[PDB]
């Protein structure tokens, strides 16, 4: 059993062209909740995705053609220190958002027919 | 934090590993050309064999030289026993790929490349 | 204190008055709903989200009924379950079939909740009801027989917005909501009904039919319509901005974005600037290539050099595009740096940030007692602060005091004259709203921007500051709380101030200078009328409105949906734009082509990529680069004290803001001005209907 | 008789517990944990370097001859630190019953080789490193068995783009087949799918 | 030569900048009514030490360290580049 | 009810025809471009209304289980046709 | 066909083509799709 004093780096291992591998920048976020649907089973988990590259038009049809093998790549972790740690490991540039939790709220039906207060409601 | 070894435990024997492979490979580049039918020189395969033990230099791991030197022995094995083909082994060379500009003008001038 | 309730056995400390609902949601169980919306009130009609409780007979509205001590919720109960599958069946009961031909489609809260929790069979045998469409403006499309009377959209109409024109008329199978006329639900926040209706009888119309949610890729930016820096999704397909979308940010955002920032995407696709141009012989405008421009802006940059050098920034300018035009404009000793909007250099200046900041954040509106407004328009300037200014009036009972025009505002104010003498008035003590500000607890003084656009900024600045050190003096000393205010309508003026731009073009006019650079200005503040003959102008910029007509060189840029950019809001907090789709035609990055045309011109700049480029930011401010901090040093002493020493008249003007109407809300910018949907809506809400 | 739901085999799961209890009893020094599937499967997780008596006792035993290896694959999963994990399914004729055994391993640390324990262990193990790097210490011929010669880079890894990186194409200035730079004329259309309310309830997670 | 702007970087927390906030609370508005048409940027740090930026002609820019500097030191510091010396 | 582009290319039902300068019509040369001679707006508009006494009417689509998802239309507006969408049908209820 | 008639419809071809593929009647693919980005024209006039 040898002790390494290094850090872990398999980018000569991945396979991954030098391009790709120092180009590129991860964003490590938990997905933000989408306004049409009041779920939030889709805000739980961290999610890894690279930057945006060029999309053109296919002369032909008019297709949506690329040239950026990671632009479908989402990876998902249950972490920030997880994923922070996938993208140290694999050689990427990557930037944090911390995740954004709803604080918590007041509500009260009864607010509804107050006697003295704005809250009162002029229609159900 | 101790882990498990692949080879060489310290980074000498990885060193002696990376020598032994690199003499294999440099025996082999006269047979290869022959062999092959290759329009290069044996000057420009061992070149080629050099650059590529060279992009792999930084690495200071004794485990991720291990697996660097397995690979580079499963490779010499594929070319040995001529499993792989002309194509595989100018593949190596990147013949046909246009030269890529490199300085930021040239970059601004092509497209929105980084 | 806390009381301990059980949901599925599980212990869980809820305060007093929390909801079945909210107990459900600490433990990690989300109750289905249809009415409920955390920021809405309490409607518990739907009847979706009723559970049991261990020892009552009798279901409960989980976002109605208050948790009791030691009470047992059985969210996954039979009775539950069983109660979930009738409300369901219900509404699936009298709804249309629309699936394929609705723009709700793969994003309904009716189909998910159908499928999570309703029965997968139909015992309907009857009939259904068809319902006549109401038609409420060129924004909202309403195909009302999907609606299930949820009565969200009235509670936001009449609480968040203001707006009571929304309600139902009728009793029974046939109740309706609409507004029983023929009248436009025309705000400033009306897509929010469009976000907020569970189904999709409220739909945008600009996007109706054109993409589906599983299609569209979700891009995490922020705006830059206005200075608020509401945070946004774009959601896009094939490369095409195809949607934006609010995204939650409770101390920003909040759920909630303007109209302005919805619909104006579509002003993106046209007039838009593909191609580098330069004159010919007959002085036109003519395509070319990028290396023949630069090579005769570099030309001209060589040239000329000194106070001869000016740049003008516009309102939608990036701070990696600022830094780098400073730099350039500094390698040749030029300093004629301004942006098109004028803040009072006198005193402090732009010295120090807590002199023309936001200091009390938008979330601190919701703490403030007293607010005084003098000359803005928060409906227009910024829809969101007005937005939390109601919500504060409306939850605490918030005196809000205007001075000067008697603007519509959706909410009940204290209307004072319309002339600073008022504001003088305020500060020696004589007006009554000065015994209310110094017996106020927290008051805040918010001054408008666009008041200090006048010849007498300054000394309507040092009034409003001196308001505020006779509030400083009589209450409280210590106290972080923060009452002076400045209110921006801007993006870009914060981040330029804060990297050192000379605010507004009074430098240039002073100096006419024989280069000048604009970028993004589309403002129109200055003409070839003002500059010198034979002056020679580069606009680099994205869209085509002023400054690219009165060129001599014409350098496409990237848009905020096209560019990876930093923008600082009104309360200092700086955030970045992600890229969603890439510039179109030859246009590039900003940055990026400021240091090709540097290293033409041989003055090539230290920073070859983005991090060096917010590296570069960061020795500059490193507050732009601190991106969700927003806390900061107080210097309001410090400022007073030199705006004391030099003092001006106040003009006998009344305070006019320069947006009175919905119209002149719809259009402030060049990608307003360049939107198909914002024409639309300036002719609804001028000509009716 | 409620015909749109499996029916359950009380019996079987019994079995399988016991045995999983038998097993667990007797390699403690390598069997980690032990679980039954509701329907019917055992399973066993051991340290990565107890594969070697872990399969030879599931192999020789009186009481459990799984002399048949059904399948050796591989898992990736990003987010633990020990992402790949070897998944073995034993066949035992003499009792007619399946059993899976289950280790973890990252990419730096070898995983002994079974091949001396079962055969077909040799073209799986090689797959298995092909698809994942996962390297097998003794194994006596480790080499690529799917891919292309010289292909860089293990394709199965969840990291891995979907088409790659490299593309061919015969270009007629050289007379050969050439390697370029992957470029789609329509690109992959990624699809949201994930419905935002949750599904099942038994399986929910702590809010943690 | 010919001095163009001054940048004066401070954390509001952090010890070592305990001087450079006592510059500016006690010393500023004296030294900025010397200095009207003298661009003086305060800005605030996160961690970094503090930093006294002096921006001359023709973009050259000299950076000085007031790491754990006395109001006076702070004083002594920036009269320096004023004056030249 | 095909039109022809000043170029002499036939616009289709979508409006889609290529620029004068546009490149993209050498593909064109020799060949032919695929368009279909028969409008759908066209076909629809060219259909009548149907008049039904009845505040709300179903349309299906014509063939039962070969047309589209039943749906139901409000003829209350009288200032315009009810058009069951699926098909693009308009009914009315008898006025005068 | 003879004894039972397929179903009339107007929008029915009324000559049948065979495949027409290495004829100047082949088909050729293009994008039905309107340019997606307005370019600005600039002004027809002179300045200064
Ligand atoms: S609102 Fe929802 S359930 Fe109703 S037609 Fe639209 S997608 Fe279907
Ligand atoms: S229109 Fe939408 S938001 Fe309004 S009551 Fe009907 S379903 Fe609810
Ligand atoms: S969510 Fe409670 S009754 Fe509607
Ligand atoms: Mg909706
Ligand atoms: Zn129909």
């Amino acid at each position: 059993l040898i002790a390494v004093d290094e850090k872990l780096d398999i980018t000569t291992l991945t396979g991954v062209p030098e391009e790709h591998i120092k180009t590129r920048k991860v964003r490590i976020f938990v997905p933000a909740r989408n306004n049409m649907q009041s779920g939030v089973n889709n805000t739980k988990k961290w999610k890894m995705e690279f930057d945006t590259r060029e999309r053109w038009e296919n002369p032909l049809m008019g297709w949506s053609s690329t040239a950026d093998p990671l632009s479908n790549l989402v990876l998902t972790f249950s972490t920030k220190e997880d994923a922070v740690a996938f993208a140290e490991k694999n050689g990427w540039s990557f930037d944090v958002e911390e995740r954004k939790v709803p604080k918590p709220k007041s509500k009260s039906y009864g607010a509804n027919f107050s006697w003295n207060k704005r809250t009162r409601v002029s229609t159900k | 934090t101790s882990v498990k070894p692949i080879f060489s435990r310290d980074m000498n024997e990885a060193k002696r590993r990376v020598r032994e492979l690199y003499r294999a490979w440099y025996r082999e580049v006269p047979n290869t050309v022959h062999l092959f039918q290759l329009d290069i020189s044996v000057k420009q395969g061992r070149d080629k064999v050099r650059e590529m033990f060279m992009k792999n230099a930084h690495v200071t791991d004794p485990r991720v030289v291990d697996l660097l030197v397995i690979k580079g022995k499963m490779e010499l094995e594929e070319t040995i026993n001529v499993w792989k083909q002309r194509t595989h082994i100018m593949r190596f060379f990147h013949e046909t790929e246009a030269p890529r500009p490199t300085d930021f003008l040239s970059k601004f001038y092509v497209g929105h490349d980084p | 204190n806390l009381i301990e309730v059980f949901v599925d056995g599980q212990s869980v400390m809820v305060e007093p008055g929390t909801t079945v609902l909210q107990a459900c949601e600490k433990v990690g169980m989300q109750i289905p709903r249809f009415c409920y919306h955390e920021r809405l009130s309490v409607a518990g009609n739907c009847r979706m989200c009723l559970v049991e409780i261990e020892k009552a007979p009798k279901v409960v509205a989980a976002c109605a009924m208050p948790v009791m001590k030691g009470w047992n919720i059985l969210t996954n109960s039979e009775k539950s379950k069983k109660a979930r599958e009738g409300v369901m069946e219900f509404l699936l009961a009298n709804h249309p079939l629309d699936c394929p031909i609705c723009d709700q489609g793969g994003e309904c809260d009716l189909q998910d909740q159908s499928m999570m929790f309703g029965s997968d069979r139909s015992r309907f045998l009857e009939g259904k009801r068809a319902v006549e469409d109401k038609n409420i403006g060129p924004l909202v499309k309403t195909i009302m027989t999907r609606c299930i009377q949820c009565t969200r959209c009235i509670r936001f109409a009449s609480e968040i917005a203001g707006v009571d024109d929304l309600g139902t008329t009728g009793r029974g199978n046939d109740m309706q909501v609409g507004t029983y006329i023929e009248k436009m639900f025309m705000s400033e926040l009306s897509g929010n009904i469009i976000d907020i209706c569970p189904v999709g009888a409220l739909t945008s119309k600009p996007y109706a039919f054109t993409a589906r949610p599983w299609e569209t890729r979700k891009t995490e930016s922020i705006d830059v319509m206005d200075a608020v820096g509401s945070n946004i999704v774009v959601s896009t397909r094939t490369g095409e901005v195809m949607r934006i979308l609010p995204r939650m940010h409770e101390d920003i955002n909040e759920e909630w974005i303007s109209d302005k920032t919805r619909f104006a995407y579509d002003g993106l696709k046209r007039q838009r600037l593909t191609q580098p141009m330069i004159r010919n012989e007959k002085g036109l405008l003519t395509y070319t290539t990028w290396e023949d421009a630069l090579s005769r802006v570099a030309g001209m940059l060589q040239s000329f050099q000194g106070n001869d050098v000016a740049a003008i920034a516009g309102g939608l300018v990036d701070a990696e595009a600022l830094v780098a035009l400073k730099d350039l404009l500094n390698r040749v000793d030029s300093d004629s740096l301004c942006t098109e909007e004028v803040f009072p250099t006198a005193g402090a200046g732009t010295d120090l940030r807590s002199n023309y900041l936001l200091n009390t954040t938008i979330a601190g509106v919701e703490e403030a007692d007293v607010i005084l407004l003098v000359g803005t328009n928060p409906r227009f300037e910024a829809p969101l602060f007005n937005a939390r200014i109601r919500k504060s009036w409306l939850h605490n009972d918030l005196k809000v005091a205007l001075i000067g025009s008697p603007v519509d505002l959706t909410y009940r104010y204290d209307h004072l004259g319309d002339s600073p003498k008022i504001l003088q008035d305020i500060a020696s003590g004589n007006h009554p709203f000065s015994q209310i500000l110094k017996e106020a607890k927290k008051p805040m003084v918010v001054l408008g921007s666009s008041a200090l656009q006048r010849s007498d900024g300054t000394a309507i600045l040092a009034a409003v500051s001196n308001i505020a050190q006779n509030i400083r003096l009589s209450s409280g000393v210590t106290g972080d709380w923060k009452v002076m205010n400045i209110l921006h309508r801007i993006a870009s003026q914060v981040a330029a101030l804060d990297l050192g731009y000379k605010p507004g073009v009074e430098a240039i006019r002073k100096n006419p200078p024989k280069v000048l650079f604009l970028l993004g200005a589309d403002g129109g503040c200055i003409t070839r009328q003002d500059l010198p003959k034979d002056c020679f102008i580069i606009y680099q910029g994205h869209h085509g409105d002023v400054g690219a007509p009165m060129a001599d060189v014409i350098l496409p840029g990237a848009a905020y949906t096209e560019k990876s950019a930093t923008y600082v809001n009104t309360e200092g907090r700086a955030q970045q734009t992600k890229v969603a789709v890439t510039p179109p035609g030859l246009a590039r990055e900003d940055w990026k082509i400021i240091r090709a045309l540097s290293e033409i011109a041989g003055m090539t700049l230290p920073y070859d990529t983005l991090d060096q480029v917010r590296s570069r930011l960061e020795e500059v401010s490193p507050n732009l680069v601190r991106y969700d901090d927003v806390e900061g040093a107080n210097y309001f002493q410090q400022a007073n004290e030199l705006s004391k020493l030099v003092n001006q008249q106040l003009l006998a003007d009344p305070l006019v803001p320069p947006q009175l109407t919905i119209k002149d809300f719809y259009m402030t910018d060049s990608i307003s001005r360049a939107s198909q949907t914002m024409a639309k809506c300036v002719k609804a809400v001028t000509e009716g209907i | 008789t409620r015909p749109t739901i499996r029916p359950r085999n009380d019996v079987v799961h019994k079995q399988l517990s016991a045995f999983g209890q038998y097993v667990a009893e007797i390699l403690p020094k390598y069997v980690q944990q032990v679980q039954v599937s509701c329907f019917n499967e055992l399973e066993i997780f051991i340290h990565p370097d107890g594969v070697i008596p872990v399969l030879t006792f599931l192999r020789d035993h009186t009481n459990a001859q799984f002399k048949s290896l059904a399948d050796l694959t591989a898992v990736d999963v990003p987010t633990r630190q020990n992402r790949f994990e070897i998944v073995y399914n034993l066949l035992s004729l003499r009792f007619n019953s399946r059993i899976r055994v289950k280790t973890y391993t990252d990419e730096l640390t070898p995983i002994e080789s079974s091949v001396t324990v079962y055969k077909a262990a040799n073209w799986y193990e090689r797959e298995i490193w092909d698809m994942f790097g996962v390297f097998f210490a003794n194994h006596p011929d480790l080499r690529r068995i799917l891919t292309d010669y010289g292909f860089e880079g293990h394709p199965f890894r969840k990291d891995f783009p979907l088409s790659g990186y490299v593309e061919l194409r015969y270009d007629d200035e050289v007379k050969r087949v050439v390697a370029e730079p992957v470029e789609l004329a329509q690109e992959f259309r990624k699809f949201d799918l994930n419905s935002p309310w949750e599904a099942f309830p038994a399986y929910r997670q702590p809010p943690e | 030569l010919g001095l163009r702007e001054i940048r004066i970087h401070l954390c509001q927390r952090s010890p070592g900048s305990q001087g450079v906030r006592d510059f500016i609370e006690k010393r500023y508005v004296e030294l900025k009514k010397a200095n009207p048409d003298l661009p003086i940027l305060i800005r605030e740090c996160s961690d970094v030490q503090p930093k006294l930026w002096a921006r001359y002609a023709f973009g050259q820019e000299k950076n000085v360290s007031l790491n754990n500097f006395s109001a006076d030191q702070v004083t002594r510091t920036l009269e320096n580049v004023l004056s030249g010396k | 009810g095909v039109r022809t582009s000043p170029t002499g290319e036939k616009v289709t039902h979508t409006g889609q025809a290529y620029d004068d300068g546009d490149y993209r019509r050498v593909r064109f040369s020799d060949r032919q471009k695929e368009v279909n001679e028969n409008f759908a707006i066209d076909l629809i508009a060219e259909q009548p209304v149907s008049e039904v006494g009845s505040r709300v009417i179903s349309c299906d689509g014509g063939g039962g289980a070969l047309g589209h998802p039943r749906v139901y239309i409000n003829l209350d507006k009288e200032t315009k046709t009810g058009t069951c969408g699926y098909c693009g049908l308009q009914f009315r209820q008898p006025h005068h | 066909p003879t004894t039972k008639p397929p179903t009339a419809r107007k929008y029915i071809w009324t000559n049948h083509k065979f495949n027409v593929s290495g004829t100047p009647q082949q088909y050729v693919p293009y994008s039905t799709t309107r340019k997606k980005i307005q370019e600005w024209v600039p002004p027809s006039t002179p300045y200064k």
